[PDB]
């Protein structure tokens, strides 16, 4: 419970701000090349996926089936 | 008809509102000047002066 005017917020907030300088090469080189660069598109298979569910020697719960 | 009692309860009362007059006089001072964004009414009141 901040006390009011008790500035320990505003002390705490310049001090993740600090952590939160752009400067921090921890995420912004992730965010460099989330800005210059992009990812890999992996394609489905209707056929032989089916081959290795037979492979599957269990009945998939309905909360796995979905994740 | 011209002259009247002013009991224990007036003369207090009235003691204590020229007892305010110094308190709000510091908090107008106070609010006047500004760094309004911190402000608390803990600082500006005074309990001395009452």
């Amino acid at each position: 419970l901040h006390k009011l005017g008790g500035d320990a917020w505003s002390r705490a907030r310049q001090k993740a701000a600090e952590k939160v300088r752009d400067v921090a090469a921890e995420l912004l080189d992730i965010y460099a090349q989330r800005a210059a660069k992009e990812g890999f598109a992996f394609k489905h298979d209707r056929e032989q996926y089916q081959l290795f569910c037979d492979s599957f020697p269990f009945e998939t719960t309905p909360d796995q089936a979905q994740a | 008809g011209n002259r009247r009692i002013r009991s224990v309860g007036e003369m207090a009362e009235n003691q204590f509102r020229v007892g305010l007059v110094r308190v709000e006089r510091a908090v107008k001072e106070r609010l006047s000047l500004g760094d309004l964004d911190t402000l608390m009414p803990q600082d500006m009141i005074n309990a001395k002066p009452i």
